[PDB]
């Protein structure tokens, strides 16, 4: 400060302006990356690749501010994302776009508290109202439809046009193989990437796919005992001496075959110990996979941790170095652990199907890896928004036709609420806007032409903005059915989540 | 040459001045009051709660400020008064709404939210404009009092009231048409200097301060009939243009005195007929004037007609060639009272006229020859209400709660209009309460749940009549607090103000000729 | 400037002063954009410093701006001289010009037979003005369902203020034909401005009263002697009656006084004789010129006469060619000595004396040597009759330019939008140069209506999204009718679906407005070589 002492960057104006300020940045592309997105956005991650996406938090947790500000409510906006799959890419919005009234009401001269509270009783009078707005319930995972209709509104969210291909897709991934009753998982279910083939090519089988090329035969059995290794082999073969290969000309001769019979007893103790499928993250060995031919254990050649990971995730498998002769820790787990070419890639598979635990892994064939994972991104965020865990999610219009109800609902009910606070309670209806602004945005028109028509649709949960000239001209799609709700829930954090940072992020002057 | 400009940058220059204007004159009016003080480059300090003052005393800034004296005076000009509402009102709609508007991306319905802003007042005023008595001195006073205090002065008020609750009554045209709202030649205020409060003496009808200018001239005829020209003075302007001659002296001497000799004949001709006055529109020079004066005949002189018209009317005085020559006499006698009042040996001859076409020239009296100015401006202020309560009766009792009334009941009709439009609609709903919460932020506390409780107490309560006290920001009724805000004043003050700001709006651009 | 500074004179030699050409050539039509259509902005304009004007006329801004380039000069001719045209087309002619002077040099300049390039600019006109001699698809007063009626009412719904457009459906016939002037080629079209038209505060708002015949203003409630016997004749006089001085002459110089005195004496009380010289020819209305003083007035009030005074001289001269009078005939002097023959009379079928509204007027019933009217506008005040009455003015001169002109346009540049992509087809099989200018041509032109719409803040990409869409192949065709709408309205700025309205323009200001246009393209380019001087 005035004093050399006093640590810190944040305050005053600079709370006021440049906190919010840098809360409005990064929001800014929120708005493009929610709802119905034809935006895109180029992103090198420090390996200088470039990625295209809507969502924030891939590219947010990259982003570095000086600001706590930005720093903090991204965890909101995880804990949204760890929570509920989409609408992290509002999230963000709504509180920044929330917050920059509290600034205005600053220059408004509203205190702290006064701006802060009304959003808050309004929170939970939108906590009280916002389930009002459910307009629906999910009901049947085993039915596709009941549950890709939800999946595109969080695809869509991420991005507009693919949604209706994969949403059918995703539960053909059997999100009904878990109950979504107290129970789902990912990794059983977990994406599988095929570059190759078509991106609509890519498919679903059940059970672990691994794009990793599937060596030895088929496993032993396919009960298979899986004993995972992270390098099991890091080469019986010694790198030393002079080549290094060999220094004296006696040398090669050990070099070469105790490789061999290392190996042999190595993948004899894949044997012995009973490993019915050899997992090596470490190198891959012809006498080795002979071994593996002979014992014939199904042998993997190379791993990422993600493989390892999961084996040792779902399998119940422990990836070691082995230089070690295997021991069964790892055990096995799925009861059918195959070869299998998807996408024709040689393909890692293991299956074992129970109401929770089994694998039901979504293999993605595709064209392009910037894409499939991308594609990756909205089924990902999608399934992730499947997941509530409310096989009935209390729906509540998707993409958003709820705000135009809440927008209509508080700042109404925000005056009749009195006293200083009901601006706060009233600024409080006013962020809703913004995916309606943030999809005029992307669909290019005023949030005024959109609120103004979709505050004379009135009392609605239906008719709202989207791409295209619907969500243009009249503002106008049913985002109550166009096939698109949402889950109440999902909703339901994001005005509490962004309740609190965008609360919290203003008290502080420091 | 040829000049452009454009878009937000002359727009934002608009909204500066104005808006800029709007500061200290705002905290001003009202009874809570400020000083805008000029500095002038020698140091020289002129402070006042008028603006239109210092921003003439200073450059005027082409884009808001050359307009804005304009509206300025145009409120002065028609009601006689309002020069520092209109400015912080059309500040007001100028700051928020454009920009922000034109944010949202329009110039027309923010030209058109004026129109619809507009008429709420018309529409929510004349509901809660409450009538007073007109033929009521006091019913008037009430409401003139409250207008005559237009900054500080409540000094004069009691003293303006009723001079003004007598004239503008009285008041009527050359034509007579209608009474009530009038040109201020049909109703004057001229100060007259000097004496004391006493001899303010409310004066109706028109005043000569040239009818007896002097002792000599004609004393205290109950009707004085002007005689005009025409033969008492027959017509000679002229001069005999006499040949040139070296020889005498007198003869520079006497040729240009030969101008003012003939009427001095013509006053020789006047005498014989002794018309108790005599007015000339030629004018009577004072050579000529002495002999007019020893007969006990007054002379009005370098007057016009109208002026004698209207008084000749007004005095009812028989307009003819000679009083014993026959022009068809004009009446012996149109008014009740001459008053010839003498502050020193100029006489101040004061003729009260009841309902004649006059001008309604109305006696003040100050303390001295200085406050008169102010009661001057009371009367005007005065006369104002008298030539606004005798039009209208209804006449919104407001803190500002009427500058709220229209706000609250946009923002209601805002909910009503909807469309695009309602939002510049309820953005110029905002820009009115400012004005009142601004004098009780001039109190205190905080001013916006005063205006939370006024909004609370708006709906609820009353709108205007049932308000906020302006100097002591009590939730109050402003009829029974007895603060007065003047329908015409107020229907006047946002019509002056939406339109200015309309062509603010509408200049992107100026040249340089 | 720009380029080369090594030369002054205005020698830029080439692309550099032909941009800075473009430069000062988009830099004028500025003001044009914002003022452009009734949606224009209004500009206040500083004349010097304190000295301003505020105007949304382009032209009228033109006119106190300076030319500082040719082509801030070439354009400020054209458009002031489209201005000079009628007034019609002033921000119209303005825009187009800087786009073309880019468009016009590129294809001239590759000479191969310089001369007829920029007529690809010029056929184009031709090729507009033809289609612009085609449309009767929107704004037609030539013929409505009520015609001119209607024709107005539309008119009156072009400015519409209230349910005018009932009663003022019919004045604007009545008006047209209210006045009746010589006008030439055959016109029964008759001036719309010198129409009688009078203002009534109080009754209804919205209401007229047409009077048979010319409706004379005549003084009431300043002189009250009586000027009214009910009679079949009025004396039209341009005479001046004064109790001062009637006949001057008399200097106030002479030593004698008596010498003004004495006329004046006398001559003030030959004013009552006159008349008496006009009653007994059998006038008992007789119309007099006015002019007497405050004083000769209430004089003229208490000593009495009896005659119409103060009349309208505008309509006291069209009554008396109506009623068949003179204004003078006898008079010889400004002595009211002067007898008084039926030669200003005027003759009527009777004279009879109308006050309505609190305002007696001089009524002719049948004006015997012309066809006469005047529709008097009921109204709250006279500022409700001002606003109704320029409501008429415009329902009146499109009225008079269709009368002037049967074929006609739907004002704005919604022509274009028809013409501009289909010039620009036009355009294309033509090829080679000639695809280049007929279509440089009409791409050019697309500017004025988007700029009026975004002046009415219409979404410019509206405007062209609806009528370049009915415009199509499947309608190239303004017909006379709509299979495809043509038609703009200026002050929406949008395009509306009044095909009547009386604010659009004929097809005279439009096959104006291109050439003028495709001149400021040629107007620049006369000069050879170039140089500088010492």
């Amino acid at each position: 400060m005035l004093k050399e002492g006093a640590k810190h960057f944040s305050g005053l104006e600079e709370a006021v302006y440049r906190n919010i300020q840098a809360c409005k940045e990064l929001a800014q592309t929120t708005r493009t990356a929610y709802g119905p997105n034809g935006m895109n956005k180029m992103v090198i991650n420090h390996l200088e690749k470039l990625f295209v996406t809507n969502d924030a938090a891939t590219i947010l947790r990259e982003l570095e501010v000086q600001h706590p500000a930005a720093k903090m409510i991204v965890m909101a906006s995880h804990m949204q994302e760890q929570e509920v799959g989409d609408g992290t890419n509002f999230v963000l919005v709504f509180a920044g776009a929330l917050l920059e009234l509290a600034e205005e009401l600053l220059r408004i001269g509203l205190s702290v508290s006064e701006v802060i509270e009304g959003y808050e009783i309004a929170c939970r009078k939108a906590h009280e109202i916002l389930p009002n707005l459910v307009c629906c319930s999910a009901k049947n995972l085993r039915d596709i439809d009941e549950v890709s209709s939800l999946l595109r509104t969080s695809i869509m969210s991420k991005q507009y046009g693919n949604e209706v291909f994969l949403a059918k897709l995703i539960a053909q991934a059997c999100v009904s193989i878990f109950p979504d009753s107290g129970h789902f998982n990912v990794d059983n279910i977990r994406v599988c990437k095929i570059l190759g083939s078509g991106i609509s090519s890519s498919s679903v089988l059940h059970g672990m796919v691994f794009k990793k090329e599937t060596e030895g035969d088929v496993t032993s059995v396919k009960d298979a005992k899986i004993a995972v290794y992270s390098c099991p082999f890091d080469g019986m073969i010694t790198e030393t001496k002079g080549t290094v290969l060999i220094k004296t000309a006696e040398e090669l001769m050990n070099f070469s075959k105790g490789e061999e019979n290392l190996m042999d007893a190595q993948v004899k103790a894949i044997a012995d110990t009973g490993a019915n499928v050899v997992v090596t993250g470490g190198k891959v060995a012809d006498m080795a996979l002979h071994y593996a031919n002979k014992y014939n254990i199904m042998l993997v050649r190379l791993n990422s941790k993600w493989d390892l990971r999961r084996l040792c995730k779902t399998v119940g498998a422990t990836a070691l170095p082995r230089l070690t002769p295997p021991v069964l820790e790892e055990m096995g787990h799925c009861d059918s652990v195959y070869l299998s070419e998807v996408g024709d890639t040689q393909v890692v598979v293991f299956k074992h199907e129970k109401e929770d635990g089994a694998i039901s892994t979504i293999v993605l064939r595709g064209s392009t890896d910037n894409l499939m994972d991308d594609i990756e991104r909205a089924v990902d965020d999608g399934v992730n928004t499947f997941k509530v865990l409310t096989r009935d999610k209390r729906l509540v219009p998707g993409g958003g036709a709820t705000e135009i109800e809440l927008a209509k609902q508080i700042t109404s009910y925000g005056e009749t609420c009195p006293g200083l606070e009901q601006y706060a309670i009233k600024k409080f209806a006013e962020a809703f806007e913004a995916i309606p602004r943030a999809l005029a945005e992307n669909s290019g028109v005023k949030a005024n032409e959109v609120i103004s028509k979709l505050y004379a649709v009135h009392q609605e949960g239906n008719k709202n903005v989207g791409l295209d000239i619907e969500a243009e001209v009249p503002a106008v799609k049913d985002m109550l059915e166009a096939g698109i709700l949402d889950t109440y829930l999902g909703k339901y954090w994001a005005i509490k989540l962004a309740t609190n940072a965008a609360v919290t992020v203003l008290r502080v002057d420091q | 040459n040829t000049k452009r400009e454009s878009g937000r940058k002359v727009q934002s220059g608009n909204i500066n001045a104005a808006k800029t204007i709007a500061d200290i004159i705002r905290t001003c009016l009202g009874p809570k009051s400020m000083m805008k003080m000029l500095l002038d480059p020698m140091g020289g300090i002129v402070m006042t709660n008028d603006g239109n003052a210092i921003l003439r005393e200073i450059q005027v800034q082409h884009p808001a400020a050359k307009s804005m004296i304009e509206i300025s005076r145009t409120q002065d000009e028609e009601v006689g008064d309002g020069t520092t509402s209109v400015i912080i009102l059309a500040g007001e709609m100028l700051s928020v709404a454009e920009h922000f508007l034109e944010q949202q991306m329009h110039p027309t319905v923010v030209i058109s939210a004026y129109r619809k802003a507009l008429d709420d007042m018309i529409s929510t005023l004349k509901k809660i404009s409450i009538p007073v008595d007109i033929s009521d001195s006091d019913m008037m006073l009430n409401i003139i009092n409250s207008s005559i205090t237009t900054k500080a002065i409540s000094r004069w008020s009691s003293l303006a009231c009723n001079i003004a609750l007598d004239a503008v009554k009285m008041v009527q045209f050359e034509e007579n048409g209608r009474k009530e709202i009038d040109i201020k030649k049909y109703a004057r205020v001229e100060k007259i200097p000097g004496g004391i409060i006493e001899d303010s003496c409310v004066l109706r009808g028109v005043m000569i301060n040239k009818d007896v200018t002097h002792p000599r001239m004609r004393r205290y005829i109950k009707n004085p009939r002007i005689v005009l020209l025409d033969s008492s003075l027959e017509y000679k302007k002229g001069e005999s243009q006499t040949d040139i001659e070296i020889t005498r002296e007198e003869d520079f001497t006497r040729i240009l005195q030969m101008e003012e000799e003939y009427i001095q004949q013509l006053c020789e001709d006047i005498i014989q007929l002794k018309p108790d006055v005599v007015i000339t529109e030629k004018g009577i020079s004072d050579l000529a004037q002495h002999y007019l004066m020893r007969a006990n005949i007054t002379a009005i002189r370098r007057v016009r007609k109208t002026d004698n018209n209207r008084i000749a009317r007004a005095c009812g005085a028989r307009i003819v060639s000679r009083p014993e020559e026959l022009r068809e006499d004009d009446v012996g006698t149109g008014a009740g009272l001459l008053e010839i009042k003498k502050i020193g040996d100029e006489y101040f001859t004061f003729i009260t006229d009841c309902k004649d076409p006059k001008a309604c020239t109305i006696l003040l009296r100050g303390a001295s020859k200085e406050i008169l100015s102010e009661v001057e401006r009371n009367l005007q202020d005065a006369m104002q209400v008298c030539r606004n309560v005798l039009l209208d009766p209804q006449l919104v009792p407001g803190g500002g709660a009427s500058e709220m009334a229209v706000a609250h009941a946009l923002t209601e009709k805002s909910k009503a209009m909807t469309g695009v439009e309602q939002w510049p609609y309820r953005a110029v709903a905002q820009a009115l309460e400012v004005i009142p919460r601004t004098l009780i932020q001039n109190c205190g506390a905080s001013t916006i749940r005063l205006l939370t409780s006024l909004r609370a107490k708006h709906t609820q309560e009353n709108c205007e009549t049932w308000g906020v006290n302006g100097e002591t920001g009590t939730l109050v009724d402003m009829k029974e607090l007895g603060i007065w805000e003047p329908l015409a004043v107020k229907l006047q003050t946002y019509k002056t103000a939406v339109e200015t700001a309309v062509l603010l709006l509408r200049i992107d651009d100026i040249v340089s000729g | 400037m720009e380029g080369p500074l090594s030369v002054f004179g205005d020698r830029s030699t080439g692309e550099t002063i032909r941009s800075q050409n473009v430069m000062a050539a988009a830099s004028i039509a500025n003001i044009v954009k914002s003022s452009l259509g009734p949606v224009g902005l209004d500009k206040m304009l500083v004349d010097d410093i304190g000295d301003v004007t505020i105007t949304n006329d382009g032209a009228t801004i033109l006119k106190l701006l300076e030319v500082e380039h040719p082509a801030a000069k070439v354009l400020c001719e054209l458009a002031d001289l489209q201005d000079k045209e009628v007034g019609d087309g002033t921000t119209s002619v303005v825009i187009i010009a800087a786009e073309l002077l880019k468009n016009a040099d590129e294809l001239v300049k590759q000479k191969i037979h310089p001369t007829s390039v920029i007529s690809g600019y010029r056929l184009a006109c031709k090729e507009a003005v033809r289609y612009i001699n085609e449309n009767l698809i929107v704004n037609t007063d030539e013929l409505g369902r009520d015609c001119l009626i209607n024709a107005a009412k539309t008119s009156m719904s072009s400015k519409i203020i209230g349910i005018n457009g009932d009663f003022f459906a019919n004045m604007v016939v009545d008006a047209v034909l209210a006045i009746k002037y010589t006008d030439i080629r055959g016109q029964p079209r008759y001036p719309v401005n010198s129409v009688n038209i009078l203002k009534a505060h109080g009754r209804s708002q919205m209401e007229s009263m047409l009077i048979s015949g010319y409706a004379l203003n005549c003084v009431v409630g300043s002189q009250g002697m009586p000027k009214r016997i009910v009679n079949a004749k009025i004396a039209c006089l341009d005479f001046s009656l004064q109790k001062t001085k009637m006949k001057l002459g008399v200097q106030v110089v002479i030593t004698d006084p008596e010498k003004l005195d004495q006329i004046r004496q006398r001559e003030s009380d030959i004013t009552k004789e006159r008349i008496q010289k006009i009653l007994a020819t059998g006038a008992n209305v007789i119309l007099t010129t006015g002019g007497i003083d405050d004083m000769c007035l209430k004089y003229f009030v208490e000593a009495g006469a009896m005659a119409v005074r103060r009349v309208l001289k505008r309509d006291l001269k069209r009554i008396a060619k109506a009623s068949g009078a003179t204004i003078l005939s006898t008079l010889a002097n400004l002595e009211g000595e002067e007898t008084f023959e039926a030669a200003m009379l005027g003759q009527a079928e009777e004279v009879v004396q109308e006050r309505i509204c609190d305002d007696e007027l001089i009524l002719i019933k049948n004006t015997k040597a012309r066809t006469s009217a005047s529709i008097i506008l009921r109204g709250a005040n006279d500022f409700m009759c001002d606003e109704m009455e320029r409501s008429l003015h415009d329902a009146l001169c499109v009225v008079k330019r269709v009368l002037e002109s049967k074929s006609v346009v739907p004002g704005g540049g919604a022509v274009e939008a028809a013409l501009s992509i289909y010039l620009e087809n036009y355009a294309t099989s033509m090829g080679s140069r000639e695809q280049l200018a007929i279509a440089e041509f009409a791409r050019s032109l697309l500017v004025i209506p988007n700029t009026l719409a975004v002046n009415a803040a219409q979404d410019s990409t509206d405007l062209v999204a609806k009528l370049r869409a009915f415009h199509n192949e499947a309608q190239v065709n303004p017909e006379r009718k709509n299979l495809k709408w043509i038609g703009l309205d200026l002050s929406n700025g949008k395009p509306r679906d009044n095909k009547q309205a009386g604010v659009f323009e004929p097809t005279i200001v439009k096959v104006k407005s291109l050439k003028f246009a495709t001149e400021a393209a040629i107007t620049i380019l006369r000069i050879d070589d170039l140089i500088k001087l010492h």
